[PDB]
């Protein structure tokens, strides 16, 4: 059974952040832009 | 060929599969959803948007319409 | 190669694929997910909160 | 029906001078300008 279960080795918590930053650098963001609100929250929802 | 057998499951094939569901189901709107998108072919800096594009169509145009457009604050 | 395959270069086989072409690569940068939402909205395939259901 | 006016060949060079290209940091391959394509949609 333990073969299936997760470990902290295989997770991806940093590889998400590396990709999101590639979006912000690549994509324009403004208050009118729908991505601006969720991403700045998303950044807090990791570093916090 | 071995690389294709290697990076098979790791390949990204979800985006293409989405469009298939579009054309198959809603065959009508799909033609509109794809027609809605149409990126500009060439950019241009300074000009007078009032009639510069007006005269830019009457002359200096060959099988390609010219017109104004907005930008990231511009 | 070209001798084994040459029919790719018809104007009609390419001009038609350009519509599918940009839709895939304009996927991450632009709010085409909205267009998906409206496409379902016309035929009432969206599912909102105000509305009534027995689901 | 004629009038006194300039030549069209002169009108060509005038508009070409007023127009100038642009340079953005975000110029993707498959789509030309990323900010321009955003507001259009």
């Amino acid at each position: 059974l333990d073969t299936t279960r997760i470990t902290k080795e295989k997770t991806l918590t940093e590889e998400y952040r590396l990709s999101i930053d590639h979006l912000k650098n690549s994509i324009v963001t403004k208050k009118g832009d729908h991505l601006y609100d969720d991403i700045n929250l998303f950044i807090k929802q990791i570093s916090v | 060929x071995x690389x294709x057998x290697x990076x098979x499951x790791x390949x990204x094939x979800x985006x293409x599969x989405x469009x298939x569901x579009x054309x198959x189901x809603x065959x009508x709107x799909x033609x509109x959803x794809x027609x809605x998108x149409x990126x500009x072919x060439x950019x241009x800096x300074x000009x007078x948007x009032x009639x510069x594009x007006x005269x830019x169509x009457x002359x200096a145009a060959a099988a390609x319409x010219x017109x104004x457009x907005x930008x990231x604050x511009x | 190669k070209l001798m084994y395959s040459l029919s790719k270069y018809d104007r009609l086989n390419i001009n038609i694929n350009e519509n599918f072409y940009t839709f895939l690569k304009s996927l991450d940068k632009v709010d085409v997910y909205s267009l998906k939402f409206f496409k379902n909205m016309i035929f009432n395939k969206t599912y909102s909160n105000y509305n009534v259901n027995l689901f | 029906k004629k009038q006194d006016q300039e030549s069209i060949s002169k009108k060509k060079e005038k508009l070409l001078k007023g127009i100038q290209p642009t340079d953005e940091k975000l110029v993707d391959k498959h789509i030309g300008n990323v900010p321009i394509a955003q507001q259009i949609v």
